């Protein structure tokens, strides 16, 4: 006969962090195993259709990589901007709003979420870094055949979609995810949001400045603990490192002999005539091609980890951002109510606003009152007692409310139920009646 | 055509000196020679006008077939993400 | 062979966490600090859940509970009897002894060369012949090594996922009460109960 | 106008069962591929970072 | 869309009118003191 129920609760955001899209990296085939070499690519043309298949697996990759960004990322058809006051019942998103006073409009966070991932590749016109310096290695620095290609998508498409879902989300909630956006007070969103966690919305009206207190409070400790822990975008920088290494580890093969009496094909050429060149240069090609094949290999399995992931982080964008979810644990630890997007580099982080219960009291309960014989049963809460006199209270947080008709509702005798404890159930109505004439 | 990764100067330097290994050649003409972040792309007059992707470039060019002036050509533009929405949000 | 980070007695500490919790606390042991409810009050606020007003639970109390050992019965007895019932796990377990057992067959292969043993080959031929039929074992080795690393990251992807379902499954089905159809077994969900396998 | 409504009930228990881990291995490429021969090792020294 | 009179069955009540922001001044129509006056007269 003991239930403990919550007294207050505390506004909790957390972070997960995902990536959603993988450097895209393209091979020439010819430039990496025979580069400016009319003999070897001839003797390369006697293992068939290698090349051919290679381009095709990297375009398949580079394709599904701008194929996640968009699944994670254009899920809103029209561009949302908030009203130029910003001011949202108390509620402070001046962290995760666009900063109209930097390049770029990212917000504060997205600055910062940008600033913190450290990315090698750095896709851009390479040869603007011509030369006057040691090679940078970035990871073939282009001359031996591995390139990088850019995202169809800059980092301000993806802050400007971003934002879009932000605006929507904070101004119309859960009817822009799924038709026509409409326009609705915070403070109601978040009664509703109340509402789908089975706490009446009346709670946050009396306490709306202690929520949006303890709202704006959890952003600036994400803000705090992003910046402060050096290895908190762990994943992200997981994938750059990991793409890294496979591209250091494909062009360092190419320093291998293989059984060959030079790794340098211009040398056998230049000491060898075609008869024994074409020896030497095979045991090369088959080095090569191993060397090829096993990247391609390994790309294929990350596209796949990459694209399982990027599924996930547009689910989460659907259910959590577009909606208020109700699966637990799927959008943060805590009830769900909200998630925000912020855009990271190959990546999206989310921030999922939450509810933990807290300062939690433990009263007697019992499964139904019994009154003239009969079983009240509650028709929403559970029955407490503190000590002296039940009420009944709403499950998530504790209001203890007086015992009504209009409360509970009638089934059997009080014989059936094994808990069943006496008390008065009060009779609206019949109290007024009396009252009337008497 | 698209030069995936080279400035459009050494592009004009290497076709007015014969050195390009194909032998092919783009008509190129004022506006028809655009820097794109993804690399030189010949062929395709740039528009300010921003539209849906079509055929992607990269880092945010895309190309497209469209009428212009009177005569369809091949443009490039910035793409253009959706239409806008501005909400009457108030209290 | 490495062994796992969690041995089988931590695996079961967690197991026995989350019972206790689970039938403790309900759908609160997931959210926040656990809050104790009476069981019977549990299951009436799952039966309010999937749509049954809390009285039937509190009418036939003594046969829903009845009904639920049974249950619980069977399935052991069902574990018991069908030799297939875990072959998920056997499956897994035997696909790995597969993969060492094959890697290990293959050095006994020749892979064209003369001798599947290079003692044999560096004792009975020349340096300029051996080191080519070293080569020949070493690419059918080398070869090898690559087979089982790829089939070992396809693996991994699949177990991957297999573990992404698990841990999805144990805290939508354990650590609250689902409302996906057949996601949580089949008929109306209740609640769940995770029970520790080896490497599941 | 016709609708079955159930007047009784069936609590049922059920097992659903997924593999969460597999076995964790290591090897040793020289072992593996040069058992203990100095030359077979010095051969493989040529494939670089397989 | 569809408005309906807001009664004492629509609503509920808690607390005061002075913590809640931007509450609004409207009648309320009880059904059962409606019905009263119209059984005494
Ligand atoms: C919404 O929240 C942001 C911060 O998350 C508020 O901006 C902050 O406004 C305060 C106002 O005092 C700034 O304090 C200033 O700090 C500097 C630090 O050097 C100090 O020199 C000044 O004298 C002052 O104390 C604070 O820096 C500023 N933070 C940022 C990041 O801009 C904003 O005002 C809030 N808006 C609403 C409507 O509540
Ligand atoms: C709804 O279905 C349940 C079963 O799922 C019904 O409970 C079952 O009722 C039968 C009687 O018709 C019980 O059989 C009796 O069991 C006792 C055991 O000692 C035996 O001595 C009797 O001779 C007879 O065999 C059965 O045990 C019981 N099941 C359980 C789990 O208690 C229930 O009556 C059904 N209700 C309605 C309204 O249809
Ligand atoms: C249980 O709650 C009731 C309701 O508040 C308490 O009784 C009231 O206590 C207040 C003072 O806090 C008085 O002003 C009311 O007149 C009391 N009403 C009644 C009907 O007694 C009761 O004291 C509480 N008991 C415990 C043990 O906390
Ligand atoms: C609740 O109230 C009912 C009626 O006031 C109690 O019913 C009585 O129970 C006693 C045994 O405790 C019997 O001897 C009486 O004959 C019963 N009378 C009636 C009219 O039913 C019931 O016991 C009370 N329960 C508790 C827990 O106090
Ligand atoms: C809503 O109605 C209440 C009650 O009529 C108003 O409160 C009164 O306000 C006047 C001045 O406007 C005071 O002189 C009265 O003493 C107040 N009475 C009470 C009981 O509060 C309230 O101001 C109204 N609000 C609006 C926005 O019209
Ligand atoms: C709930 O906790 C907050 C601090 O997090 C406190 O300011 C507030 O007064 C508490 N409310 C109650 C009713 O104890
Ligand atoms: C191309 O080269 C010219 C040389 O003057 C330079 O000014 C320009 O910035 C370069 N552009 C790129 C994209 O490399
Ligand atoms: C409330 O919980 C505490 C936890 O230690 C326990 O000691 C106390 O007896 C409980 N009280 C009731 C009334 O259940
Ligand atoms: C776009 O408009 C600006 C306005 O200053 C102009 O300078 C620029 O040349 C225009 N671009 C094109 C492609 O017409
Ligand atoms: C909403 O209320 C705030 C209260 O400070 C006010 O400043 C703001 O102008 C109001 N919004 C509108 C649209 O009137």
């Amino acid at each position: 006969n003991s239930i403990a129920i919550p007294t207050n609760f505390t506004i909790s955001v957390t972070t997960e962090i995902l990536p959603v899209s993988m450097t895209k990296t393209s091979v020439d085939c010819t430039m990496y195993i025979c580069g400016d070499s009319t003999e070897c690519s001839n003797l390369l043309l006697q293992y068939g259709s290698f090349c051919t298949q290679l381009k095709r697996a990297l375009t398949g990759i580079a394709v599904e990589q701008d194929k996640n960004t968009q699944e994670v990322f254009a899920q809103v058809k029209q561009i949302y901007k908030t009203p130029p006051i910003k001011y949202f019942g108390g509620f402070n998103f001046s962290q995760i709003l666009p900063d109209p006073s930097k390049p770029s409009k990212r917000s504060p966070i997205e600055d910062l979420l940008f600033n913190k991932v450290t990315l090698a590749d750095a896709g851009f016109i390479k040869q603007y870094g011509d030369c006057l310096g040691d090679i940078a290695a970035r990871c073939a620095q282009k001359f031996n055949g591995l390139t990088v290609l850019p995202p169809l998508l800059t980092d301000e498409m993806i802050a400007q979609y971003t934002s879009a879902l932000l605006a929507g989300t904070i101004t119309s909630g859960w009817t822009f995810g799924a038709g026509p956006a409409l326009q609705i007070p915070f403070p109601m969103q978040m009664a509703y949001r109340f509402n789908g966690i089975g706490v009446t919305q009346n709670v946050l009206y009396e306490n709306q400045k202690l929520i949006a207190n303890q709202f704006n409070s959890a952003i600036g400790k994400i803000q705090d603990s992003l910046f402060s822990t050096p290895s908190a975008l762990g994943k992200l920088q997981d994938v750059v490192n990991h793409n890294a290494q496979a591209l250091n580890t494909l062009v360092k093969q190419l320093s291998s002999k293989f059984g060959a009496i030079s790794s340098v094909l211009n040398d056998i050429l230049s000491r060898l005539d075609p008869p024994e060149a074409e020896v030497q240069i095979d045991r090369l090609i088959t080095g090569r091609l191993q060397s090829l094949q096993t990247y391609v290999t390994q790309q294929l399995i990350r596209a796949a980890e990459i694209r399982a992931s990027a599924n996930l982080a547009a689910t989460k964008m659907s259910e959590c951002v577009l909606g208020q979810s109700k699966r637990v644990d799927f959008c943060g630890k805590g009830y769900h109510l909200m998630s925000f997007p912020q855009s990271a580099p190959h990546g999206v982080v989310f921030l999922h606003v939450t509810y933990v219960p807290a300062q939690e009291k433990n009263f007697t309960t019992a499964p139904a009152i019994c009154h003239d014989g009969k079983a009240h049963f509650p028709r929403e809460g559970v029955f407490v007692s503190n000590g002296t006199h039940w009420f009944l209270t709403q499950r998530n947080f504790y209001e203890p409310q007086i015992i009504t008709t209009d409360n509970t509702f009638v089934s059997g005798n009080c014989d059936v139920v094994i808990g069943i404890v006496n008390n008065t159930v009060y009779d609206p109505l019949q109290l007024e009646l009396d009252s009337f004439k008497e | 055509v698209l030069y995936q990764g080279v400035n459009c100067t050494e592009v004009s330097v290497a076709i007015h000196a014969d050195q390009l290994t194909p032998t092919w050649r783009v008509y190129s003409t004022g506006s028809n020679v655009f820097q794109t972040r993804a690399g030189c792309l010949i062929g395709a007059e740039y528009v300010n006008n921003s539209y849906e992707c079509d055929i992607p470039i990269g880092a945010g060019i895309c190309a497209s077939y469209q009428t212009q002036t009177k005569s369809q050509s091949i443009i490039a533009y910035t793409m253009s993400l959706g239409a806008e929405n501005s909400v009457a949000y108030s209290n």
